[PDB]
């Protein structure tokens, strides 16, 4: 049975490399071609490239011609993938994945027919360092704004810990810069609210 | 480089037929028949569903078929079950021994109708930030247009990934970050409908 199985997760900076490895058992590694394919989080799948295990030759996708580097290494069966000069959206899940059967006569590094595929090798890239929060205010509808924090994750609570009907705290977003951000959000009245939020060893009390 | 075009979001009940569509170009989709369909549930590996248009792997379900019309191929879910709910992406050969994906579908199987989504848009001591909330919407995908009065702002935002609630419903955010603040607008559209905000 045919198994692809990736390196572990890798933690780097930007400007940094990741180096990931891909080792194919259960078939001939030299008979077929391996591709590339990324994901970041929330986003689709991004083709990257294919390599010929037998020759060594490759081709990649305009995208990362020039930052990337497929080779292998055929007495252990195993492909390899290095990406350079990391920035923080080349943060991604990177799959390895057998393609086509190769052929001399028929050029088959182009099928999209990827019938196995490696577990899948998570790099974060981040450049950000650890900073407190910034903490504003915002039927009636309520809530405060919380701008550039790192890292996750943050506790935030209202009252100190006495409200919880109606109250909904929003997941970070990650922005360009490193940095996440949040609100969260619970007339009539003739009353004191304050959101209490704690990370930098920061605890903010806000209105 | 242009990624293939399909639907964000497709929905549909147990016992339905859906159809998933995928527009490429003369060039890839409509020269060959080498377009190919990945199943993917969260956390793990893309799974070839269909290949070469319209043809299984042994293993895969007779419920998904596979067909294609001019520079469009579809991919088609019958008898949908529970389990059918993932992401699909399709991927054709792009020419020059180059492959391309489609940008990606949201299937939902509906366990609940589709709802809302309630918009809070805030217009908001640090006097610029524009926040758009979005939550109980279902299914779980939305897009999201910034407008500065009645013209067009796509710069300088940022928006989360959709996010479960507790009442598998869906909550999501998006960030406009300014300087030009002294109406402001976010337009939410949710399953083709769309939702407006104004400050």
């Amino acid at each position: 049975q045919v198994q692809l199985v990736q390196s572990g997760a890798e933690v780097k900076k930007p400007g940094a490399s990741v180096k990931v490895s891909c080792k194919a058992s259960g078939y001939t590694f030299t008979g077929y071609y391996m591709h590339w394919v990324r994901q970041a989080p929330g986003q689709g799948l991004e083709w990257m490239g294919w390599i010929n295990p037998n020759s060594g030759g490759t081709n990649y996708a305009q995208k990362f011609q020039g930052r990337v580097t497929m080779t292998r290494d055929t007495s252990i069966s195993t492909a390899y993938m290095e990406l350079s000069r990391l920035r923080s959206d080349d943060t991604a899940v990177y799959y390895c994945a057998r393609g086509g059967w190769i052929s001399l006569y028929y050029d088959s590094s182009g099928y999209p027919n990827f019938d196995y595929w490696g577990q899948g090798t998570l790099v974060t890239v981040s450049g950000a360092s650890t900073k407190g929060p910034s903490v504003f205010p915002l039927t009636a509808a309520l809530g405060c704004l919380v701008k550039d924090y790192f890292p996750e994750p943050v506790t935030v609570s209202w009252n100190s810990g006495a409200l919880t009907s109606g109250v909904h705290t929003f997941p970070a977003v990650l922005q360009s810069s490193g940095l996440y951000s949040l609100s969260s959000v619970v007339s009539s009245s003739t009353q004191t609210y304050i959101c209490n939020v704690n990370h930098s060893n920061t605890k903010v009390d806000k209105r | 480089q242009s990624a293939l075009t399909q639907p964000a979001s497709v929905s549909g009940s147990p016992g339905q037929s859906i159809t998933i569509s995928c527009t490429g170009t003369s060039s890839d989709v409509g020269s060959y028949n080498l377009v190919s369909w990945y199943q993917q549930h969260p956390g793990k590996a893309p799974k070839l569903m269909i290949y070469e248009v319209s043809k299984r792997p042994s293993g895969v379900s007779n419920r998904f078929s596979g067909s294609k019309s001019g520079n469009t191929a579809s991919l088609t879910i019958s008898g949908l079950q529970a389990e059918d709910e993932a992401d699909y992406y399709c991927c054709s050969y792009a020419g020059s021994s180059t492959v391309i994906f489609g940008g990606g579908t949201k299937l939902t199987v509906l366990g609940q109708p589709k709802g809302a989504p309630s918009v809070t848009l805030f217009p908001p001591e640090e006097l610029a930030t524009l926040v758009c909330l979005i939550s109980d919407f279902y299914p779980g995908a939305v897009t999201v247009a910034w407008k500065a009065d009645s013209s067009p702002v796509k710069a300088g935002v940022e928006t989360t990934t959709p996010s479960k609630q507790s009442n598998n419903k869906y909550a999501a955010s998006s960030y406009l970050s300014l300087t030009q603040w002294k109406s402001y607008s976010c337009q939410v559209t949710h399953e083709g409908s769309t939702v407006e905000k104004t400050v």
